[PDB]
């Protein structure tokens, strides 16, 4: 509306602002933030690590993979599925598998067995 | 009365619904971002306050791991993924509503789809962590449990899955509840129709009353409320001059600004501590519910339970799990006696000077003749030496009646 | 007090007593049948014979020893009153709550 | 011994008591009355702190509703209210105390 | 602070009482409305009623 100058959401945080000089409604998005997790095999085994930026799209951030949990750097995606070793997020687990590197995969629920009814 | 018994002459197959929460939303907090935002002056004092931030982070991480563990405890009981046979004929019993629907892109059963539709379930340092197991994986666990129950009965729970025709499984479940196999085999079509009608009514019953799913919704609502409250708590002044830290820093001198920043830090740290304690209590409640759900999955779905009212209302026959957003819905198929009839009963039959007691069942008189019947169903048979044991004399027993025992 | 109020419970003691009486009457006259469906009346000695078969003991044991079992049950019920009356600590948990 | 067994020749009917809490007193607290009494200045100062009083009210109301639900769950097993017959003869078993 | 302490302690006690109430409901369903073969769940000995 003409008299309104700011905009607030249900959480009482500013979401839009009217530019004082030219009347234009500019939406405000909070600058990207997210937790950083270090996926590590035991330091007894290796010193290589992967880094998961949780909830951060891979644009904002030597293999880069985008999963629902966030952006994963340092783990290679493998199509084959194994039992979960290090949980990462929405169905993706990491493991240290043989060179010899850190792989990320969709975890396998179990062996498929069809009973002969 | 001394001599009055009531024996059922029919049965009803009733399917009931039990909704149980399993997991709650996993949340993470950045203590510095919440309390101080981007202000370094606030961060320096927060460093002085102590190790409260690490304690809160550890508590929230433990809660998240606990939620994941609850989900695995409830759903990951099956060692192998079982698939229903391609030809879905199961003796006239119709599992289309509970079995996965390939046409649906989500690969979910109609009841699961309705549950997902019914319950549909700010950024100031607060993040929501996705669950380890996606809804598709929980659906696959549920489908595996259903396939194991349908094809193998309870054998897959206690060891290798063993094939069995579904009518035989129902007959053995009737034997479990105390009813002979002939009752199932003679009345197979009626029982199949009753089960089909009850399964059909389950969907309409769930759709009609949203409050049935309210528990799950309540869980979600609670989480939202908590998070919302926390965000609104940033608008509070907590005794300081203003909520915004930049305004305090610019308006006042540094030494005076220290006390205002300290008040804001104390208020926001107290708010975060209250939030963490509340979610610790809620996580304890959800863990209790998830343990109950795991026990039900082990006892109602993977076996037949003799515990009264643990698996539905009535005599438990079987159970079927269904996934729901942040919870599990158990469909309990139970046996309910119906159409009772009055009869005259006696403790023992006196013949040739000897008492006779029934091996199974009780003695029943239709006014002129005496029979032996099973307890939960009226199937009268002639009193014979095969279904009676003598064990005593005629004088001691109170209420004994004289009648013949054929051989 | 000062803003501290105690809200009366929804169910009065009379109503809880009526629920207890209903459960007792059901378990006496119908056995366990009223829990799983329609209440099916059954003579109480026959119900106790059912329960004896449940614990692994035949019916003849009860029907031959009916008076002895009745006397034992009556004596035990009589002793329960004295045991509760003599020791207040038996109810301590409830008291502890308050 | 690998050829010796012990079999009971008699029995005892034993009645034991188990006491279980079900509900606790339902309390409602007025945040303004407790913290500030009748003072308007204190109430205005308290409004700056935030929604603490609302959270307290929600928690206490949840506890009270939970107590009512506890009593309902424990004692409302049966839909019907069963009544014992006027003739109180149950095979020699005396239930007068219960 | 006093009210927060009171409410937190009341919540914990409410959780404990809820656990006790669930146990009581389970006992009423199994000990009273049926015969229980679970050992020591319904008294000491072989449960009759
Ligand atoms: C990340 O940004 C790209 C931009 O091309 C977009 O396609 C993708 O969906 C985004 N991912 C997430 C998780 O938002
Ligand atoms: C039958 O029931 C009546 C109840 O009025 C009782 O007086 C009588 O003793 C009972 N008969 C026997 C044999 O117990
Ligand atoms: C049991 O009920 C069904 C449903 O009405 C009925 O068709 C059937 O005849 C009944 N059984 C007997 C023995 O009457
Ligand atoms: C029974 O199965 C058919 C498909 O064979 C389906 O169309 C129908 O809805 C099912 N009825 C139920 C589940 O009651
Ligand atoms: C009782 O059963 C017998 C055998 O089935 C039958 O001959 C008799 O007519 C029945 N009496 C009544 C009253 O139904
Ligand atoms: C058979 O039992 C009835 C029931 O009391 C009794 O009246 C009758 O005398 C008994 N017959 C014999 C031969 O004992
Ligand atoms: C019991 O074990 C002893 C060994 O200590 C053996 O000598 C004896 O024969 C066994 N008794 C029976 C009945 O097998
Ligand atoms: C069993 O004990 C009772 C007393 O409780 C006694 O009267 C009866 O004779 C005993 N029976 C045996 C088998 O000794
Ligand atoms: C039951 O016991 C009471 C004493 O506790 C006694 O007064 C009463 O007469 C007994 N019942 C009968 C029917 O004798």
């Amino acid at each position: 509306l003409p008299f309104q100058q700011f905009g607030r959401d249900i959480a009482d945080t500013t979401d839009a602002v009217r530019d004082p000089q030219t009347l234009e409604i500019l939406d405000i998005t909070p600058c990207s933030f997210g937790g950083v997790s270090v996926i590590t095999p035991g330091t007894n085994t290796s010193n290589q690590v992967a880094v998961l930026y949780q909830g951060v799209n891979c644009t904002e951030v030597s293999n880069v993979f985008q999963t629902r949990a966030g952006c994963l750097i340092g783990a290679e995606y493998v199509n084959n599925s194994y039992e979960c070793d290090i949980p990462i997020g929405a169905g993706i687990c990491a493991s240290y598998q043989t060179s010899q590197s850190i792989i990320a995969y969709t975890m396998s629920l179990g062996a498929e067995n069809s009973v002969a009814y | 009365s001394n001599n009055s018994i009531a024996i059922p002459t029919n049965f009803t197959i009733s399917v009931t619904t039990e909704i149980l929460p399993v997991s709650m939303t996993k949340t993470s907090v950045d203590c510095t971002m919440y309390i101080c935002g981007d202000s370094t002056e606030c961060s320096n004092l927060l460093l002085q306050y102590g190790s409260f931030c690490t304690q809160l982070k550890r508590a929230l991480t433990g809660i998240a791991v606990e939620q994941d563990k609850n989900t695995q405890e409830v759903f990951a009981q099956v060692k192998q993924i079982y698939k229903t046979p391609p030809i879905k004929y199961f003796g006239g019993f119709n599992f289309s509503q509970i079995l996965p629907d390939p046409s649906k892109p989500s690969k979910r059963s109609p009841i699961e789809d309705l549950l997902f539709n019914k319950v549909t379930l700010k950024f100031n340092g607060l993040t929501v962590l996705p669950p380890l197991l996606t809804d598709e994986m929980i659906a696959q666990y549920t489908s595996a449990l259903l396939a194991g129950t349908i094809t193998s009965g309870w054998t897959f729970g206690a060891g290798p899955a063993l094939q069995i025709p579904f009518p035989m499984q129902m007959a053995y479940r009737f034997n479990g509840i105390g009813v002979t196999q002939n009752v199932l085999y003679e009345n197979q079509k009626l029982i199949a129709n009753q089960f089909n009608s009850a399964i059909g009514k389950i969907q309409d019953s769930l759709s009609s009353t949203p409050s049935a799913l309210g528990k799950l919704q309540d869980v979600v609502n609670h989480n939202a409320q908590a998070l919302n409250t926390l965000v609104k708590q940033l608008s509070s002044k907590f005794g300081a001059i203003s909520s915004v830290l930049n305004d305090i820093l610019s308006r006042l001198d540094p030494p005076e600004a220290e006390v205002q920043i300290d008040r804001l830090i104390t208020g926001r740290l107290q708010s975060l501590q209250t939030y963490v304690t509340q979610q610790l209590i809620r996580a304890a409640e959800i863990r209790a519910s998830a343990n109950l759900a795991a026990t039900k999955m082990s006892e109602c779905v993977l076996g037949q339970s003799k515990r009264v009212d643990f698996c539905g209302k009535g005599y438990h026959l079987m159970s079927f799990p269904q996934s729901a957003p942040h919870g599990v819905v158990f469909l309990h198929v139970t046996y309910v006696p119906a159409q009772e009839k009055n009869f005259t009963t006696a403790p023992a039959i006196c013949h040739d000077g000897k008492a006779h007691f029934p091996r199974e069942g009780v003695f029943v008189s239709n006014g002129t003749h005496w029979f032996v019947t099973q307890r939960n169903f009226y199937e009268p048979q002639i009193i014979t030496t095969d279904n009676t044991f003598v064990s005593g004399n005629c004088d001691v027993v109170i209420g004994i009646v004289n009648n013949t025992v054929y051989d």
